């Protein structure tokens, strides 16, 4: 499609990788342990 | 609903966040930090109900005070969307976003109160109504039934993409003969949390579509070594503004655009 | 400090922001919670 | 320059050790999160991992431990940093390593020896490195007590303790104006492919110093589309080789250089 639309939608995937994909898994396990730690 | 793939990746944008309780705060027990993924498009006061409760247990039954958030000495103004705050305040720093949670010493003259979820609902509608006033002389937001307005809210609050854009697609539509919105809803933020907002039309007398660069040249002429950030990305200046207001706006239909330096 | 040396020193700090500083604190916090479960 | 040595030494790699799914467990198994030293070896940093998973398996279930990334086993004698740069740079942090206790590939992967014997591979690598730099002159004049201090300095993450001995290994006679040969090893797409290690001198015929480009032109002209990666950074190809051998080596005095394509 045009130059810019491809370029914009690339960084959105790049951003989610850098910011969400990295911490999604660890933060999920952290919270699960946190709840389990409330006895 | 044009390029839904771009819309969904914007809506579901996340920001890894670390919430730590302030040290001077009286606690009955040590309180571990709360880690969380915050939605970039929602509001800090709307999505932190789980965080608030986490620190309620550690603190005494008194205070019992309104919760506020601080990022390195600066209180966080909840009227700004989470993404805009992060992009503008903390993006150049290292993840996760480190937010301090307070309960005492509310900065009465620096930060507005947020008493009910209804009050968030209020701010959200004021922003949309202001947005539509620019795009269609208030024509679309007024012609929708009140059951459509409370659906837009329940869509944002409960993070349901389809439910939201069930109503929002109309607001992103325009009369075919005009080929664009009357005016584009945008706010440009400098390093501090006084923004800039003038009037700007998406199409000239030439008929050509205006880009992000055209906008800045007429509204914020101090960019171009500055970087221009929207939802965490730096779109090409060549990006047509009408397309941005349609696809890179926040649920309040505004283009919250942050201007930051590099590094 | 010449071009290559400066540029090398910047990446090393750039690398630490991205790889170490991002995960050190949360990984630390994760492990403290884990000992509490091992010892139920 | 002493600041570079410290950030090379203290480099880390966030890593997630997930138990291979095939394995049977008495109770549920958590992933072990951890920061691995780029300069160390998988051999040293994994009793904490072996011990973490020790709990959830009966003796019958447990066998010799080994590590996989994306189907390919991980060599015990490649530095952790180099393994990551070559095999996992493009992937998302944290580094996802699979832990096995069954189906050791005797055909494709060397056994994990006693910790004693990684120490053997380390010292032989230093010995080979010193042979190139000094005609083996310096490490043959050290007390035995120094070889175990180099090793235990690497093992215990004590920077100044290690570089107490290693500084002598980085010195040269004034008249020579640099090492005799530079100890280096180039790695291409995978670990299984043989690395390159030839003879190459840091000072030219003229007296001018040779750069990284000269090494690559002479030894591997396929890196000139491709990325040249040392300790997670891409130094300018105008970087003097002698300086790199001095400052960007791993503790075994070698320049483990990776050649990897973009992005």
């Amino acid at each position: 499609f045009p130059r810019w639309k491809r370029h914009i939608s690339e960084q959105l995937r790049r951003r989610d990788r850098l910011q969400r994909q990295a911490f999604e898994e660890i933060i999920l396990q952290y919270n699960k342990l946190l709840e389990k730690s409330d006895l | 609903t044009d390029d839904k793939d771009v819309l969904r990746d914007v809506w579901f944008g996340r920001i890894p966040t670390c919430f730590t309780l302030y040290q001077d705060e009286i606690t009955e027990r040590e309180a571990e930090p709360y880690y969380l993924l915050l939605p970039r498009v929602s509001y800090l006061t709307l999505v932190t109900d789980k965080v608030k409760k986490h620190f309620q247990k550690v603190m005494r039954q008194e205070d019992i005070s309104e919760i506020w958030f601080e990022y390195e000495g600066t209180p966080l103004k909840w009227h700004y969307p989470i993404g805009l705050l992060f992009d503008l305040l903390a993006s150049s720093s290292a993840l996760p976003w480190n937010i301090t949670v307070h309960f005492k010493s509310f900065p009465e003259k620096d930060l507005l109160h947020c008493p009910s979820k209804d009050a968030i609902d209020a701010h959200f509608m004021s922003c949309m109504k202001e947005a539509d006033a620019l795009k269609h002389k208030s024509q679309v937001i007024n012609e929708m039934q009140k059951k459509d307005h409370k659906q837009l809210w329940m869509g944002l609050q409960n993070d349901r993409f389809d439910q939201f854009w069930a109503i929002n697609r109309k607001l992103m539509e325009y009369p075919a003969e005009e080929n664009g919105f009357r005016y584009i809803p945008f706010r440009i933020y400098q390093t501090t949390t006084p923004f800039i907002q003038k009037l700007f039309r998406p199409v000239a007398a030439d008929g050509q579509l205006h880009t992000l660069g055209d906008l800045l040249k007429e509204v914020c002429p101090s960019a171009i070594k500055n970087q221009v950030m929207i939802h965490g990305i730096e779109p090409m200046l060549e990006t047509p503004l009408q397309w941005l207001s349609e696809h890179l706006s926040y649920p309040d239909n505004f283009l919250h655009i942050s201007i930051i330096p590099q590094p």
